[PDB]
């Protein structure tokens, strides 16, 4: 096509990692950049769905508020340290993953320490699990699952295990969206919007892919405005 | 607010008398029986759990709801004392 | 005069631990007179904080001392002053009399300094009680500093010098109100005590001389020192405070290390590194929203409960004992009478409830057994146990169960039976029965949380990260407080907190700003320069520059008078930083906000949850003995009083019946009240 | 414990009355029945 | 203590509607526990009564049917709330509960003034009427909604607080901003063109004192209401610029904000020109214009379409506050350069007074008495200056808007950030010597800080003092005017009072006019006891004078036409316990005449018990 | 379909002219009714085309400020009745169309006097222009054309006739958007936004209309998301 329709959104992609990925998308009429941009921010943060520590389980350890020998991390600190702990499986098949984890003596626990598992990867292995002096017992069984938003250790309680104990929920892939709405020159008119929206994730999908699923929330959205009453 | 306050201010003569009438015409609207009600017709009091505030859920808001209609009475000394009840009870049945 | 100590947090028990108070004795200050001792005098200084006093009835005549204020041998609460030898200042400082103190000519430690010497000709200073510009051939004392004007637990705020005296009382009872967080964090700025508040006070655990860390457990610090010696320091884990806060120590140092003299170990219950922490700074727009917000209200972002920052660890033990009547001792067993063993699980052992179960409202928590009304009790009814099932166990259930309002998970249990350890039962106590109970308090919009200066305020809403104000760059704010709370109360400290605090954010620093000596307005616009390029340089660089919509508020905001019309975008937010304002975005629309918005690091702590809080509701329930009213018990709630001021009211409306009914039906009508129920069944 | 000597309490109000024009038309085939023989 | 009652925390309801307030339904059970045990049994939930009462003995058995139970019996039932201190009866309203999760109790703003309750942790109780009596009181004079106007003057309580005012003034008010060259385009067409023109390059601008139009009004013209508001959209013209624009019948040059306003009124009751009877576009909206607004809907719409009117302006109120961004900082509390000058200046004159007295002119005392003077006009000086550095040079000053809109703000305080706070007194009541030169906005020092101190406290203890004292002036006052009612018909005697529109001795003898609020104090809702033919209208005699009527006659009075008033007054009635109709007056908290059995005497006392607390109280004799 | 899909956003209509219309659509997750009514909005009055007068021409008057005698109208008033002129043409090939209207002596004129134009229709036809005496003069050329949002008679400029003088730009036939968000109840969660949007348009085109419009500019506008570079 040539006039009007070959003057199309040119949408530039500049991806470093799983993490971070701009987004542009230039010649738009009069104010839809932000039109564009905010919906997707809204969705971005609130619909893509993830992954998070939902279950812990020490072995000898009875209550959360535990303090474990030669460990010098209470049991609040250590499963606080999970909550931060992101993994990220392939498939749905893979619903709920327990990861299972038995360090003893004078090692620094790493998340990396946790058996491998098939279809499941670690992108946190040097984040901080807890410090072991000597005679230092650590075998626990953390369970992983795949939801969307978050969700208080009270709303789920799990069910793994009579001594273990539920985590808080942290589900959303993405850390932050940022975009921008500035002018751009085309030929005989100046005004134009130009959006360029900066999209963060954890790791778990990418800013594409929750680019992607964003707008694809938004048209399913756009279609339920079909049968009248 | 709630429907034609003004409207219901204006029948009485006194603030007063329009507290003392919903109240007695809620009683009686439950004690009697809850059809006591003269508008049950085209268009009555409603509530949507599944549309059935036709049945029972507050006195009250069906005798103002009638008294802002022109069918009820209301006097200082309309009809003799013990002989309502009596005569009530004759004719509205599911006590 | 001796008090339950006030822990809620070790500042607190500081304060109760050294407050002066008027009532006592009773050959001292009775309740009658006061307001001759109740203001404040010219002697209260550095001798009596002026700001200390108690909001109430009980007003300036309970109170703390002041920071370096000291008892001379007999109880005059006298002070240091350095001595000033002609226009020569020195470090020989004299603890004063309050009555000597009146004989010299006493100088501010305001007064410009080289070293030795008084810089400016008149310089105040202040002779007995009356401010007196004096000249530096007068000043033959000098105030050692600032601080000993005051208390400790006020010497706590930041910017004091820029708040109404009146609201910065406020600030100082409030932190006797701060509750422990698992996650504590010391103040953006602080003023320079909190480092020696945790000391003095017995909160972090320190080193005795220097020498290496042999084993860190959860539980112990065995350090060794190098005189060849080692000790094992236990470290209270998790203790209950006489209030109900957790008072755990734990650890700071890494298994074989150095240790100075002194140093941290582990951390008290509320400090961050051996500094005082109590609530934690967060990020906060300062503008209006919907209404979430609207006379003392607080907004806040969902983000905040997302990371585990506001939230707090709480313990109450429940007690029960096995008494001795006459009709048969109250066994303590596991065997619960009349209906299901479902109830019994965490039961565990028989009789007391097992270790790490989760208790709610109406579990057993204990169980016990008590026989009823004599030999034949009720005529009809062993009719019907005859009939359905006679399955005949006398006893009856009185057991300890989860009073409404809640509980969390049992951590700890005690049962001293008859006295065989060195405990003493009281009489016809069979034996006891704790139970310790802890829980997590999550902050929620019935919490309260208010900074250091006064600002008082309950959540109102728990806003979505996904619309709330947010940023340029993608950060949004995590709470939102009203400006008109600012103007009314006196306290612009708390704006000049926020400011220096966004500096701090982008600058990735913390500071000390001193009581009345601390930062100037010049110093911290400087730094917000700093400020800017880490902000904007780097958006410099990553690629873009400015919005339609950081252009359209700069529209607005050169029609207001913040930026000088003319120069560019880039240096027109330059100027609009400096004055503490960036441009913000709704976060639901995504448009901007018209006009530039304050936003930066207050530091802001969450405040103590009082038995009240526990929202009562009763339909119906016991009553009294005497005078048959609504009454309080074990498992429904108790009524709330309608007084004198509140019968008038409903009087003064033609509340004829309502009133008749709160008189009657809902609390004396005995026939009243019980008809009332049934038929309303 | 009495009721308010004011306001709904009224002797102004305390006594009043509400009739259905049904049970209007009931109560005078009372008074119509009062005709003996 | 009543049975079926409650309290928690409260917190701020902005979407609540006047009618309603937000009950946590985790409450709403235990205080609905019988009236829901039944409807269990209505329906399936449960077989029978002690069943629905185990089957929610725990917290962990309750169906969600149960939920759909409870908020099915509260359909069309209220509750009442009460807040800390009762003082007067507002101090309890009625509303619809609308049950909610949580602890915290949902209160409307608006009513957040009747109660004096602020959100720093005030607790409401609630209760629940039981009869169908007691709620029929309830709902139909009791509720909120009902209650609009105050019995201690016929003037609104329902009056958009702190927040709702600030942003209803912000989109109402116009802007002015560079007078470089000519203003006048008013005469020439070459006038029109070159400012026009001029405007356009940097010199004349949308907004200049040009006195028939700015080329801002020269610029943009809209046709229809809608068509103004469109171009504020697309960024052509702000809500608070002067543009000219077609109404109903003539060209207003009104701005966008101004006709926005209008639109909120016009529909939150739709009687669009009898909205625009009782409005006042021609000036930003002040506390006073809006509590005039909410009067007069009031008097002329009706009672609940008033209610609507309110939470409208609420909503709309609280909306544009957030999008105006308004907001403190500390560049923003603005030092009139003024202040070095007038403090420089009073420094010297200092400087004499001492040069007067080291002399021996002056007596130790006249010293004294001469320097307060000093200051005491110097600094109401710089307090003029600071306010008119905000009018003139910054119109929209973020701490200066909520002081000059009805929202939070007082003269004197701002004079304590931006002016400075001097004097401050001694222990003894003797106002020292120095002053306090500085400000909030720069370091209050050490010392002026505990010269302020002492100040401080006799203000505390006077509040606490006071605060009780609030209660002895009312037990006093209802224990002697509990009894008085209103029983009648209009009582007989005709004996009146003479209300005096005229004050002798301010000034030793001169006639003059009372204070307007004064003589609204005094014929507000009164009867006319003798006709008055005034100033060209005949009241009639026993007619119930409105404030529009003491309005006319205060009109009279300035004309010269009457100096007393012929009145009917509980002062000179004849019902012996008791008071009529036509003695009374009006004020019911309706705006309509007395209705018979209103607790008058109560209602009096604590209309005089209230105010109480806010009056100094040193020592009683 | 039963559990998550038949809970379904109930597109629900009230439309009772051209020129309003009610829009309900409840259940929508959290903050979904605001990430979709704004959007909307902000489409509704900027990007649904429309014809507004854009150019006049009185034969004998120069300036726009001029007062024409025989004619008690102002031409200042006149050019802003024309605002409220609101015409319909059938196809692209319309452009701009010029009208054009002449009336002498004592009748009152109306939009209806102007010349039938072949593909061009007035459905504003008894809009009142002007009120001659007699020896009224009266000749004008008025320029429609099809644009969208507003533009001001500053920003296009005329040039049909070196005397004309420009009007602003009334272009969307959407008079004006407002949506709301009120929480609805649904069983379990009470979370829940319910989107309502009024729309009232001029009559050009209608309040369903317009929407759907809207919805697929901003769809096709979620497709520019393709292929990235
Ligand atoms: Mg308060
Ligand atoms: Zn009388």
């Amino acid at each position: 096509m040539l006039d009007s329709k070959l003057k199309a959104p040119v949408f530039t992609v500049r991806t470093q990692g799983r993490e971070y990925g701009e987004f542009v998308l230039e010649p738009l009429e009069r104010g839809f950049g932000v039109t564009l941009g905010n919906p997707l921010r809204r969705i971005l943060l609130s619909s893509i769905p993830g992954t998070a520590v939902t279950s812990v389980y020490i072995e000898d350890v009875l209550h959360e508020f535990s303090t474990i020998p030669g460990v010098k991390e209470d049991v609040v600190e250590i499963i606080l340290n999970l909550k931060e702990l992101v993994v990220r499986f392939l498939n749905p098949s893979l619903q709920t993953v327990t990861l299972l984890l038995k360090a003893e003596g004078p090692k620094e626990v790493k998340a990396r320490d946790f058996l491998p598992v098939a279809d499941v990867e670690i992108m946190n292995p040097d984040l901080h699990i807890a410090t072991l002096e000597e005679g230092g017992r650590l075998n626990m069984e953390v369970r992983v699952d795949r939801g969307v938003g978050y969700v208080p250790a009270e709303k789920h309680g799990i069910k793994d295990r009579i001594n273990a104990i539920p985590v808080d929920a942290v589900f959303s892939p993405v850390r932050r969206v940022a975009f921008q709405v500035e002018d751009t020159r085309l030929g005989q008119r100046t005004d134009l919007d130009k959006l360029t929206l900066r999209i963060w994730t954890d790791g778990s999908v990418t800013p594409l892919e929750a680019l992607n699923q964003a707008v694809e929330i938004l048209r399913e959205h756009l279609t339920y405005f079909s049968n009248p009453q | 607010a709630e429907p034609g306050i003004d409207k219901l201010f204006g029948m009485v003569d006194s603030k007063y008398r329009l507290t003392v009438v919903v109240a007695k015409r809620a009683q009686q609207l439950l004690r009697h029986g809850f059809k006591n009600t003269v508008l049950e017709p085209e268009e009555r009091p409603k509530m949507q759990t599944l549309e059935g505030l036709f049945d029972d859920p507050n006195a009250v808001t069906w005798a103002m709801k009638e008294l802002l209609t022109g069918r009820l009475v209301f006097g200082e000394n309309l009809v003799p004392e013990d002989r309502l009840q009596k005569e009530m009870e004759r004719l509205y049945p599911v006590e | 005069l001796s008090q339950f100590k006030d822990e809620t947090n070790p500042l607190s028990s500081l304060r109760h631990k050294r407050r002066i108070s008027a009532l006592g004795p009773g050959g001292l200050t009775r309740e009658r007179a006061g307001f001759d001792v109740r203001d404040v005098h010219r002697t209260h200084y550095g001798r009596i904080c002026p700001v200390e006093t108690p909001e109430g009835a009980n007003i300036g005549l309970i109170t703390s001392l002041a920071a370096y204020a000291r008892v001379d041998e007999l109880g005059f609460i006298r002070t240091p002053y350095r001595r000033v030898v002609g226009g020569v200042v020195t470090d020989e400082v004299v603890y004063m009399t309050a009555t000597e103190e009146d004989r010299y000519t006493i100088a501010q430690a305001n007064t410009p300094l080289e070293g030795n010497r008084i810089a400016a000709e008149r310089v105040v200073a202040r002779r007995k009680g009356e401010p007196v510009i004096v000249s530096p051939e007068e000043v033959e004392f000098m105030d050692v500093s600032p601080k000993q004007v005051f208390s400790v637990n006020t010497n706590l705020i930041p910017f004091l010098e820029h708040d109404d005296a009146n609201r910065a009382l406020m600030g100082s009872n409030m932190q006797t109100q701060a509750v422990p967080l698992i996650r504590a964090q010391a103040p953006v700025v602080m003023t320079g005590l909190e480092e020696r508040v945790v000391r003095d006070s017995l909160a972090a655990l320190y080193a005795e001389e220097d020498g290496e860390v042999a084993k860190v457990d959860g539980n112990r610090i065995v350090v060794r020192y190098e005189d060849g010696r080692l000790v094992e320091y236990p470290l209270r884990r998790f203790y209950r405070s006489n209030q109900g806060t957790a008072l755990d120590q734990r650890p700071r140092v890494v298994v074989g290390q150095r240790v100075r003299k002194g140093d941290l170990l582990a951390d008290g219950p509320a400090s961050e590194n051996g500094f005082l922490a109590l609530g934690q700074n967060v990020l906060v727009a300062i503008m209006p929203f919907d209404g979430y917000n609207f006379e003392d209200a607080i907004v806040i972002s969902e983000e905040l409960l997302k990371r585990d920052f506001y939230t707090s660890i709480h313990i109450e033990r429940y007690e029960i004992e096995a008494r001795d009547t006459k009709l048969g001792p109250e066994r303590i067993t596991r065997d619960i009478p009349h209906l299901s063993e479902a109830a019994l699980r965490d039961l565990d052992e028989e009789g007391v409830v097992r270790i790490g179960a989760e208790v709610k409202p109406g579990d057993i928590l204990v169980g016990r057994t008590s026989f009823k009304g004599e030999s034949e009790p009720t005529p009809e009814e062993r009719l019907l146990r005859s009939i359905f099932g006679e399955k005949a166990r006398d006893v009856k259930d009185t057991s300890l169960r989860v009073p409404p309002g809640e509980g969390g998970i049992v951590v700890r249990t005690v049962r001293l039976r008859r006295g065989d350890p060195g405990v003493e039962l009281k009489p016809g106590v069979r034996e006891v029965v704790r139970v310790y109970v802890a829980q997590k308090r999550k902050l929620q919009v019935g919490d309260k949380l208010a900074n250091r200066h006064g600002n008082k305020g309950v959540v109102a809403k728990i806003l979505p990260v996904e619309d709330m104000p947010h940023l340029p760059d993608g950060t949004p704010v995590d709470v939102i407080l009203n400006p008109l709370g600012v103007p009314s109360r006196m306290n612009l400290g708390q704006i000049l907190e926020t400011h220096l605090g966004l500096a701090g954010y982008f600058l990735g620093q913390r500071y000390i700003s001193p009581i009345f000596d601390g930062a100037k307005e010049p110093e911290i616009k400087e730094l917000l320069a700093q400020a800017f390029e880490v902000y904007f340089g780097k958006r410099k660089g990553e690629g873009f520059g400015v919005d339609k919509r950081e252009v359209e508020v700069l529209r607005r905001a050169e029609k207001l008078g913040l930026v000088t019309p003319g120069k560019t975008p880039e240096e027109q937010l330059k100027e609009l930083f400096l004055q503490g304002k960036v441009v913000l975005y709704d976060g639901r629309t995504g448009e901007p906000i018209e006009g530039p918005i304050v936003v930066g690091q207050m530091f802001i702590m969450k405040l103590y949850h009082m038995v009240e809080d526990k929202m009562h509701a009763r339909s119906t329930g016991p009553y009294s003995l005497i005078t048959q009213q609504p009454l309080g018990g074990k498992a429904q709630f108790g009524g709330q009083r309608f007084g004198e001021m509140e019968v008038w009211a409903l009087e003064a409306y033609g509340a004829a019946h309502t009133l008749q009914e709160m008189l009657t039906l809902k609390s004396d009508d005995i026939e009243g009240r019980n008809a009332a129920y049934e038929a309303i069944i | 414990g009495r009721l308010i000597p004011a306001g709904t309490g009224s002797d102004f109000v305390r006594f009043t009355q509400v009739v259905d024009q049904k049970t209007l038309k009931a109560i005078e085939e009372a008074r119509k029945e009062a005709v003996e023989a | 203590r009543v049975d079926y009652s409650g309290r928690s925390v409260i917190v701020v309801g902005p979407q609540l509607k006047l009618h309603q307030c937000g009950l946590p339904k985790r409450m709403a059970l235990e205080l609905f526990k019988p009236f829901l045990l039944k409807k269990m049994e209505e329906k399936g939930i449960a077989p029978n009564v002690k069943a629905a009462r185990r089957m929610l003995e725990r917290q962990r058995d309750i169906k969600d049917e149960v939920w759909d139970a409870l908020e099915e019996v509260i359909h069309g039932k209220v509750v009442l709330l009460n807040r800390a201190p009762t003082l007067h009866r507002l101090g309890i309203q009625a509303f619809q509960p609308v049950l909610v999760e949580g602890q915290s109790i949902q209160l409307h703003p608006l009513v957040c003034e009747a109660f004096n309750a602020d959100f720093d942790g005030d607790q409401m109780a609630v209760h629940v009427p039981l009869s169908s009596f007691a709620q029929a009181e309830a709902r139909i004079q009791m509720l909120s909604a009902h209650n609009l106007l105050s019995p201690a003057s016929g003037e609104p309580l329902a009056k958009p607080s702190r927040d709702i005012i600030l942003g209803l003034y912000y989109i109402t008010q116009v802007r002015k901003e560079k007078k470089g060259a000519g203003l006048e385009f008013a005469t020439p067409e070459e006038a029109l063109a070159a400012h026009e023109r001029g405007e356009v390059a940097l010199n004349a601008p949308i907004k200049v004192a040009g006195r028939e139009t700015s080329v801002g009004r020269l610029k943009y013209v809209f046709a229809n209401p809608d068509e103004a508001l469109l171009a504020v959209a697309h960024g052509i013209v702000d809500l608070q610029d002067v543009v000219t624009v077609r109404y109903m019948g003539k060209r207003l040059e009104t701005s966008p904000g101004r006709i926005l306003f209008a639109r909120i009124v016009a529909e939150a009751v739709e009687d669009e020109k009898v909205a625009w009877e009782l409005i006042q576009l021609d000036v930003p909206q002040e506390k006073n214009s809006l509590k005039d607004l909410v009067y007069q809907a009031f008097l002329r719409l009706g009672m609940e379409k008033t209610a609507r009117l309110l939470d409208a302006l609420k909503y709309y109120g609280f909306t544009f506050s957030t999008t105006s961004g308004i907001t403190i900082g500390i560049d923003d509390a603005v030092i009139p350069e003024e202040k070095k000058q007038y403090l420089e200046e009073a420094d010297r004159k200092l400087l004499q007074i001492e040069q007067a007295y080291e002399m021996g002119f002056l007596t130790d005392r006249e010293r004294y008495d001469q320097i307060l003077q000093l200051w005491t006009e110097t600094t109401e000086k710089v307090t003029q200056a600071v306010f008119k550095n905000f009018e003139e040079n910054y119109p929209f000053n973020p701490l200066y808007v909520m002081a000059q809109s009805g929202a939070r703000g007082n003269p004197q305080q701002i004079r304590q950030l931006c002016g400075l706070r001097g004097l401050m007194q001694k222990p003894s009541g003797e106002t020292f010597e120095v002053p306090v030169r500085s400000s909030f906005r720069e370091g209050l020092t050490v010392l002026e800080y505990f010269i302020s101190s002492h100040g401080a406290r006799k203000g505390g203890a006077d509040t606490a003092l006071r605060t009780a004292d609030s209660g002895y002036l009312t037990r006093k006052l209802v224990d002697v005017t509990h009894e008085i009612v209103v029983r009648e018909a209009d009582c007989g005697t005709t004996n009146y009072i003479s209300v005096p529109l005229f004050q002798p001795d301010e000034v030793t003898r001169s006639l003059r006019l009372r204070k307007r609020a004064d003589i609204e104090a005094g014929l507000y809702g009164r009867v006319l006891a003798r006709e008055v033919e005034v100033l060209g209208v005949r009241l009639e005699e026993g007619r119930y004078l409105s404030m529009d009527d003491v309005h006319l006659l205060i009109k009279a009075a300035e004309a010269g036409e009457i100096q007393e008033v012929p009145v009917r007054s509980p002062l000179t009635c004849q019902t012996r316990y008791g008071v009529c109709q036509k003695c009374y007056g009006y004020d019911l908290s309706m705006a309509r005449p007395v209705s018979i059995g209103e607790a008058v005497g109560i209602v009096a006392a604590q209309s005089i018990g209230e105010p109480g607390t806010q009056l100094t109280m040193r020592t009683f004799h």
